[PDB]
Order: structure tokens, then C-alpha cells, then sequence
RNA sequence: ACUGGCUGGGCUGGGCCUUUCCUUCUGGAGAACCGCAUGCCGGUGUGUCGGGGAACCAGGACUUUUACUCUGAACAAAUUAGAUCGCUUAAAGAAGGCCUAUGCUUGAAUACAUUAGCAUGGAAUAAUAGAAUAGGACG
RNA sequence: UACCUGGUUGAUUCUGCCAGUAGUCAUAUGCUUGUCUCAAAGAUUAAGCCAUGCAUGUCUAAGUAUAAGCAAUUAUACAGCGAAACUGCGAAUGGCUCAUUAAAUCAGUUAUCGUUUAUUUGAUAGUUACAUGGAUAACCGUGGUAAUUCUAGAGCUAAUACAUGCUGAAAAUCCCGACUUCGGAAGGGAUGUAUUUAUUAGAUUAAAAACCAAUGCCCUUCGGGGCUUUCUGGUGAUUCAUAAUAACUUCUCGAAUCGCACGGCCUUGCGCCGGCGAUGGUUCAUUCAAAUUUCUGCCCUAUCAACUUUCGACGGCUGGGUAUUGGCCAGCCGUGGUGACAACGGGUAACGGAGGGUUAGGGCUCGACCCCGGAGAAGGAGCCUGAGAAACGGCUACUACA
């Protein structure tokens, strides 16, 4: 259409941003960065629509511009910045640290973490090979490319990154018995244990997982994100991704409310 | 300008198509540049995405290579003698890929003489006008060739007798019109049979 | 085929040097100096007539530079009067929901047939998707099914 | 509302026997049954003790082909059905709620589309091939 | 809410239609009109024609300041704010409409081992030098035409504009070789990356020997017994990733660039070293993408039954051209391709879809129109700049208006 598009019309934005169908005609239109446009978390909606710090468009730009908030340790001031899975956003002058992570309904939450655990990340590897001059390197899901990694590491595995120098600190395999978290689909936010894997030579293999309550579900390999073998390496949010059904959820909620009051 | 789409064509059942859209920026084509023999002249065109291409119009020398001995020297090209597609090209000496041409052996033979002190294709013994030689400034060097000859061997007889005339057969394998450098290699072996009969019969 | 070399140019696999003085016997068909070939995969076996042959056909999925990826279909050989191409017939059943019963339909397709295989009228075929070769050819014959009485 | 019992009556499913049991190779770890003794009240952690056949995983080979049905994966937002909150009610909206608070806490669910394409279980129903001038199967 | 009533006859029972009854985010019109919440609106005929006003520009401490520019008095190169102008970027997004279009657009689902990509993000490049050269804007001053966002000739000057252009060190590899104790060697050249061509490596499944030619050897009683040895990634699949050799090029890139801080050493020299940023730069990866592409699916018509190839119609080969594949194009050669399971052609008061209206179930009908995709700016064609245009609030020519 005679070039690339540069506006994004409201009522077409991703549903998990939780924007109202009234009060304006346009949406923030995230810029281009390390995470997909369809799967990202604009900073402007985070500060104004989630933390309620700013009331209006104008005050939102003042916060990022004054270099008061830094994603992953690097203070980036662009408003429509794409923030994605597993990334760490830290605001130091007020002492809060958040991690973008899914809940059991497939959306983003305001998760609080401690200052000791805000200094490392982990990410899936998509390609590992040797670049020019024979050096070997790999790139993760947020466009970090590290070279000279441990040779044993293979594709689809997960690696831990330090966030101040940026070297692998530990690794995880991808086989039966691991602990994973799904990142896309109907099963967004579930947490399970790899039961076994089924391979289809030619595309789109399937994997079977088992929950803690003995539930069963399945997903594609390119949609699972291993975060541990046992004893998850990060602080899961409230609910721990167990996917209660509707019937119990209403029952327990009323009981807790009456007991509190 | 010229267009390279498929809309103006006729479907595989015979149905005439209808008009869809005006011509597009992409899918275009350019006037075929012609390359011949002459003084070096080159034109540069600016392609899509800030890239450039080269256009050959006239050439006289290009990189050639002898695979068996691994010698690559930019020799001068005489004339195209055979083109598989159509005879019209040969008469006007316009050179394209897979065109049999004539190449001299001035650098290649000179390199062979350094490689070994052995005569190559000499049937001028009757005249012996130009016979001359110079003493190698050692005897260890003859030892080197006396042992190099043991494994490398000798050039086959059919190819040798070609040096007597002083004209070699070559094939162009580059694309004059895209890259600008008419590169080529030198033929050998059973390939001679097929082309030899065709060229001069 | 009667003669291998019958055109204006000389037919040969690219980047396969033949006229080397020293002779060495080894593995890796391409490296040694003999005919080169690969394996497509998916449990498909390269037939012996492809390896112990002399034909040159830069389109054939074996001994050539074309990859197979995409759909895999089956059909019928309706005609083989063309040169190294065939036409395949595929039948299926449409639905027509309102009347709660099906129709018969019909479609023809054109797939490149390699010289390795031999396929007379009335035989099965399996094809796989490749790069655009001709105006209407995008598939290649892979397995002629055994011929039943 | 909670607890146990009937050799209670049924429905769904899984194992063996009746000529029918259910393919096969390589590797991983390892339970039950077995013999040893340091220990306690016919038994067990003992140990880098060892011998069987089998549940799981990874790897390789083999199987008449389509139609049909079950279960999975993937597939916009708005719209349809539909849960919650007294905008003073309603059409609407996705808000809100608690005490006194320099504060705390929640929701923004769920189902369907249905044809075509990708996997999985079922083997009745409707088609199709197989040994007859044996050019048949096995060692 | 799965529903019916009046009408042919002197009166009766039927087939059968006409009329009545209800809804419509479905248009027009007549009569009438006190209040509160919400707000559609030149689509249908004419994608007919347009006066006038507007709808796209942009500066931070960080590209270029001698304003006879403003403001003070810390700057004898300047140092604050700052008109005009050069340079950089966008102007290819938005907004409007539905004329053309019947496997065409479009929908779900696949592929790029067949390509391009400014910008964003992450990595990444040892083979005069206290600094190189000419113009031009703004500007003073002299002009032309009734007419314009027209411009002439004379005199000055800046670059992140244009054009040049050294950069510290050694090892190792292949060739030439000053030199003979027939045994290795003085010294001599090349070796980043960009392009093109040719050759080489890029392995591997279970083992025991026995012969031909000969040279590193350990132990050793000099009779001899022997023999061990290093790497090699990935996909279902490649000539993949990567490396080595021989060469080549009107031939690139490897910072003559700008702001803040004011530091440390000893030969005390207008000496050496040192931080954080901005703007750029070859290649790889990512993001926004784009272009092609596999399978299946569209309303009426037989008073449309055989169509396509003269001047490509189906395929093979060799090249050309494009960012790349391809009958896309140029040559030579075969005779093919679709069809009663409805091809080809004709009509549409036809943009497609998500969807709207009405209901027992099954359906009938509408969809220019707030979301996604496509096309167009009076009708046709052609092109410059750029990563991206066959652009029209860009240019060139014809037609019709003016």
C-alpha cells in the first residue's frame, strides 16, 4: 500500500491491553523493537492505565524522558517501547521492581519483586551456530546476541543472563520432567510438567503437560517456555497458574468476602 | 516502462484475462545491455534498495583459470567462435555465458615454464630458429622438479598439440551484463570430443 | 534414453570437476568426481536408477538443485504424451449443507516427472511441492505405487 | 449437611483362558519378588552386593487405500448467547468496593461458529486390491 | 406464541389465487409536537461541474552564525537569546469514494532451501596525520516584464554538502630464491573487509588379518621388539553455516565529526595518559513489514457447445532482464492445454469479508457505509528523488473542459 503503515486504529488493538472502546479513536501503536507488535507491553499503557501514576498523555512522556525508569538496566526514553515476556523493569528512585509475566487468564499483572532477584533473566534460544571468523553465538527472545557460549547448549533450551555483563550463568535442557510456562494460545499462563514429547517431521509438533492437580493439556513446542526443571527459578504470581474453573472460583470468592467482612 | 507481470497473459484453459490495475513500480525490466569487443566502457545502474549493477559494453581481457594446475591469470580474449543458442552472435562477436572463445597462452605457458623445465608443444624443430635456454641458478631446483614430475605427471597429448598453434579454447562462466567481469575457465578431457566436431565441421 | 548429449550445449552437473590427473577412490559422491545426489527425506528412498545412471536433468528432485517442501498429494496419471511432465487427476466430495448430501467434483494438476521413474497410463503417483518451475508445474513425482492386476 | 455397611442392584472401563494376546531392535534409570549383615521390635533403610522379565523415556525398521465418527492443537477486535457491579431505574458503561485513614483489595469471565487444512482413538456401515497357464509364502 | 380471517354458489365440499394482519439500524411524504439520557445525516439519479478560505511541516547544551539583530558587561578567536539561509528527515502515514473487476479481488490454511527492507534493538571491523582542496547560500549594491511562490549579471564566506587522504606490533601459511659439506637456508613478496571466477575441507556403523614400495621413532644386551596419536556445528532434506588455495576490480568500508565535565603522572613540556554522551559505519541477528505462493470455497443465463496457437497457446534447452523464481522476454525444438463433474462467451440497477433484518427446526434476503483486505484521484500513458511512488494537496505529452 505504497509504504509501511504508521497508525493503529482503536478497536483493533490486542485484547489483553484492556482498553475501553470509548474515549478516543486511536491506540498507542507500539514502535518496533525486540518483541512482536502483537505480543508486547507498551510503557505508556503501563504507567497511565495500570500504575495510575499519570492522568494524561502529557505527563506520561515526562516520566520516561526524565530518565526515571529503565527497562533491563538501560534507561530508554521512547514512549511506545515494546516490553515483552520475562523482561525486568525497574524504577529505582521509588524502589519498585516489576516483571512482566502472565496470569492464568492470559494477561499482564503488576508483580512486585525484591531487589536481589531483579538482577537476572532467562530466555529461550531460537538459533545457535557460528558467525563470521568461526566464533559461535546465540540469540534469545529479546534480541540479545551472546557469543562464545557453552558448547553443550542446544536449540530450544533456556539460558540465564546476568543483566550487567550479560553472560550465561546456567542452562536448562528440554526433555521430560521439566517445568514450563506457556506464553501464547488458549493455555496462556498455565504451569505444568513435561510428560512426554511427540515429533512430526515436517512441522508443528505437539507436547503433553500435566498440571499439579493432575490436569492435562497440550501445546506446540514453539509456544512453551521452560523456566525450570524443579523448584522454579522465578517468583510465580498469585494463583501459581492452576486454572480453576468457573464453578469453584465463584464459590471460594464469596466465602472469602463474607469471612473478611 | 517494460513490465514483467503475468496479468497481461492468457490462462492455461484459454480464457482471456480482464484489466486489474495500472503498472507497478516493482516487476519492471530494463533494456538488455549489449557486450562486445572494444575499448573498456562501463555503465552503472541504481537498482532497488540502494544497490548498483554493472553493464558490460566492450571488453578485451578477463580473468580465466586453469583448474587442473590452479593458475588464474587475466589473459586477453580474441573472439567468440561458437554459441549454443544461435549462430547470429558469433559473426558479430558478442559474448555471453557458455560462449566458446579464443584465448592465448602467454601468461599460462610462461607459468608452466617456471613450474618445470620441459618443452610443451614444439613442432618447429625443423626451423629451430628461436632455440635458447638459461641455466637455473642452482642444482637443488632440478631436484625439486625431478621429484614434482613423479606424481603430477604430464599434460595429455590432445591438449598439448593445441599449444603448437598458440590458441586455446575457453568458456565464459560469468555474467557480463550483471557483474561486468567476463570470467572464464579452460576446457579439458572428454569435453573436447563434443565441441571439437561441432566447431569446425 | 538413447543419447545423453544431444543439445547445443554440454550437459553436466555444476561444479563437478571430472578431468583430474590423479585418481582417488573414496566416499562422498560429489567430492570424489562421480555423480552427485542427495536424499529428500520423509522416509523416501532414492532409487538405484538415479545413482547408477548417466542422464542429466537439472529439474529432477534427485541429482538436482531443487528442494521439496510443502504439501504432499496423490492422484492419477491421465496422460503421459508430453515431455517429462504429466497431468494428475484428483477427486473429492463437496458438501452442499442445505440438502444434506454431497456432490462429486474434479480437478487436474501438472507435476514434473523425473527421468528415473517410468509411468504408463493407469498408475498411481505421489507428488510434493517445490519451487515454481514452469507456468503450471509446481510438483514432482516421488513414488510410483506398485502395479496391481 | 457428614459417616460406615449390604457377598444389594445396575451403567462405564481394564486384565487373563477358551485354536484368538497384541510387531520388533538398541540404549537410559529403576520399583516389587529374592538370598547376605551391621539394628530393632517376620520383616525393613543397610550396599556403589548381584540375577531375572516387565511399566516409562529416547533411537531405528515393518502396516491395503479412501469415506465416516470421537478427542486434541491453531484461528482478530466489534457483533450473538451469557457471569458481576443500584450510572437514582432503563437503553448503556467496564466500572468499582472497605475504615477514618498519608491506605488496602478485585473484575474486565465463559460457549458457539464448521466448510477446507494438521494430529489422535474407534473399526459397524458403503466402496476398493490380493495365490488359477502359480510369474504364490517361509528357511 | 410451531396461530390465521373476508371473497366464485339458490345452498355444499374442494383445487386455486386476490385482499386483510405483524416486523425492518428501510427510504420518502402528510398532520402534530411539553421534558430527560444517547446522536445517524448529498451512497442510490451525475467517479457530473466548481468561485472562495483552509487541509504538512520541523531546533535541543550536541551539523553551518561577523545579522550595520537583542540583551547585559566574567572572555581579545567565540562562548547568553536569537531573524534569514544552507544541510538532515518526513511529506509513500492519515482522510474520501466504490467507477472498473466472475478463480479476478477475498476468506480460512501453507511456503520463501526463491527475495528486498530506511528506522528500532543486540553484537561486530589491527596488515602535513598538532589535520589536506576549490565553489555556493544568507548578505551590500545595479536590473527586466501589464502579468507568478519567474529570475538575470557583478563582489565576499562556512560543512556531518562535494572531492582527496597516512594511520603502532609481532607471529603463522604459499610462492621466489644468495648460497652446495647432495643435507636446509640468508632475504624477498603476499596475506582485514567489499566484488567475481575456479578448486579443496566441511567425516564417522560392528572387525581380524596378509602382501608391494619407505621413513618419524621409543626402549635397547646393537641380536632386535614394536608403533599408541588431534579436531569437525545444524536441519526431515541442500552445493547449508564456516574455513583453505589461485586470482581480479574506472570499486567500496575501516570516524580529517559535535557537547558536557577538569582528573592523574615528572624529564615542567604551550609533555603523556584518562570519563560520560550525540551523530555515523561493513556484516550477522531481530522488529515494523513488503512481493510472490500450495489446498478448497462465489449470484443469473444453453435463444452461449466446443474453446486457445496470425503476432506464446502446453512443454524442453541455452541466454537476457528483475531485488529473486517463472513462457517474463530473445533464439532453437516437440504438439500440445481445457470441456456435459458445464469449459468459452453474455447480464449484473456486483468491491470482498467480519456481519444486519425476520424466525419452532430447515431457510429467504440485504451488506456503498465507523473494523480487515483491494482499487482510484477527469480519461490514458511515461518518469525524477528515495529504503519505500508508476505518487497526483510531484513533473511531461495528448484528449475533454476551463
Amino acid at each position: 500500500a505504497r509504504g509501511p503503515k504508521k497508525h493503529q486504529k482503536r478497536l483493533s488493538a490486542p485484547s489483553h491491553w484492556l482498553l475501553d472502546k470509548l474515549s478516543g479513536a486511536y491506540a498507542p501503536r507500539p514502535s518496533t523493537g525486540p518483541h512482536k507488535l502483537r505480543d508486547c507491553m507498551p510503557l505508556i499503557v503501563f504507567v497511565r492505565n495500570r500504575l495510575k501514576y499519570a492522568l494524561n498523555y502529557r505527563e506520561t512522556k515526562a516520566i520516561m524522558m526524565q530518565r526515571l525508569v529503565k527497562v533491563d538496566g538501560k534507561v530508554r526514553t521512547d514512549i511506545t517501547y515494546p516490553a515483552g515476556f520475562m523482561d525486568v523493569i525497574t524504577i529505582e528512585k521509588t524502589g519498585e521492581n516489576f516483571r512482566l509475566i502472565y496470569d492464568t487468564k492470559g494477561r499482564f499483572t503488576v508483580h512486585r519483586i525484591t531487589d536481589e532477584e531483579a538482577k537476572y533473566k532467562l530466555g529461550k534460544v531460537k538459533r545457535v551456530q557460528l558467525g563470521r571468523g568461526g566464533v559461535p553465538f546465540l540469540v534469545t527472545h529479546d534480541a540479545r546476541t551472546i557469543r562464545y557460549p557453552d558448547p553443550l547448549i542446544k536449540v530450544n533450551d533456556t539460558v540465564k543472563i546476568d543483566l550487567e555483563t550479560g553472560k550465561i550463568t546456567d542452562f536448562i535442557k528440554f526433555d521430560t520432567g521439566a517445568l514450563a510456562m506457556i506464553t501464547g494460545g488458549r493455555n496462556m499462563g498455565r504451569v505444568g510438567v513435561i510428560t512426554h514429547r511427540e515429533r512430526h517431521d515436517g512441522g508443528f509438533g505437539i507436547v503433553h503437560l500435566k498440571d499439579a492437580l493432575d490436569n492435562t493439556f497440550a501445546t506446540r513446542e514453539s509456544n512453551v517456555f521452560v523456566i525450570g526443571s524443579e523448584k522454579p527459578w522465578i517468583s510465580l504470581p498469585k494463583g501459581k497458574g492452576v486454572k480453576l474453573t468457573i464453578a469453584e472460583e465463584r464459590d471460594q470468592r464469596r466465602a472469602r468476602a463474607l469471612a473478611a467482612a | 516502462g517494460i513490465s514483467r507481470d503475468s496479468r497481461h497473459k492468457r490462462s492455461h484453459t484459454g480464457a482471456k484475462r480482464a484489466f486489474y490495475r495500472k503498472k507497478r513500480a516493482f516487476e519492471l525490466g530494463r533494456q538488455p545491455a549489449n557486450t562486445r569487443i572494444g575499448p573498456k566502457r562501463i555503465h552503472i545502474v541504481r537498482t532497488r534498495g540502494g544497490n548498483h549493477k554493472y553493464r558490460a559494453l566492450r571488453l578485451d581481457s578477463g580473468n580465466f583459470a586453469w583448474g587442473s594446475e590452479g593458475c588464474t591469470r587475466k589473459t586477453r580474449i580474441i573472439g567468440v567462435v561458437y554459441h549454443p543458442s544461435n549462430n547470429e552472435l558469433v559473426r558479430t562477436n558478442t559474448l555471453t555465458k557458455s560462449a566458446v572463445v579464443q584465448i592465448d597462452a602467454a601468461p599460462f605457458r610462461q607459468w608452466y615454464e617456471a613450474h618445470y623445465g620441459q618443452p610443451l608443444g614444439r613442432r618447429r624443430q625443423q626451423k629451430q630458429g628461436q632455440v635458447v635456454e638459461e641455466v637455473k641458478k642452482s642444482k637443488s631446483v632440478e631436484k625439486k622438479q625431478a621429484a614434482r614430475f613423479a606424481a603430477h605427471g604430464k599434460v595429455d597429448p590432445a591438449l598439448e598439440k593445441q599449444f603448437e598453434a598458440g590458441r586455446l579454447y575457453a568458456i565464459i562462466s560469468s555474467r557480463p551484463g550483471q557483474s561486468g567481469r567476463a570470467d572464464g575457465y579452460i576446457l579439458e578431457g572428454e569435453e573436447l570430443a563434443f565441441y571439437q566436431r561441432k566447431l569446425h565441421k | 534414453e538413447l543419447t545423453v548429449q544431444s543439445e547445443r550445449a554440454f550437459l553436466k552437473q555444476p561444479h563437478i570437476f571430472l578431468n583430474s590427473k590423479v585418481k582417488v577412490k573414496s566416499t562422498r559422491p560429489g567430492k570424489g568426481g562421480r555423480r552427485w545426489y542427495k536424499d529428500v527425506g520423509l522416509g523416501f528412498k532414492t532409487p538405484k536408477t538415479a545413482i547408477e545412471g548417466h542422464y542429466i536433468d537439472k529439474k529432477c528432485p534427485f541429482t538436482g538443485m531443487v528442494s521439496i517442501r510443502g504439501r504432499i498429494l496423490t492422484g492419477r496419471v491421465v496422460s503421459t504424451k508430453m515431455h517429462r511432465t504429466i497431468i494428475i487427476r484428483r477427486e473429492y466430495l463437496h458438501y452442499i449443507p442445505k440438502y444434506n448430501r454431497y456432490e462429486k467434483r474434479h480437478k487436474n494438476l501438472a507435476a514434473h516427472v523425473s527421468p528415473a521413474f517410468r509411468v504408463e497410463e493407469g498408475d498411481m503417483v505421489v507428488v510434493g511441492q517445490c519451487r515454481p518451475l514452469s507456468k503450471t508445474v509446481r510438483f514432482n513425482v516421488l513414488r510410483v505405487l506398485p502395479r496391481t492386476g
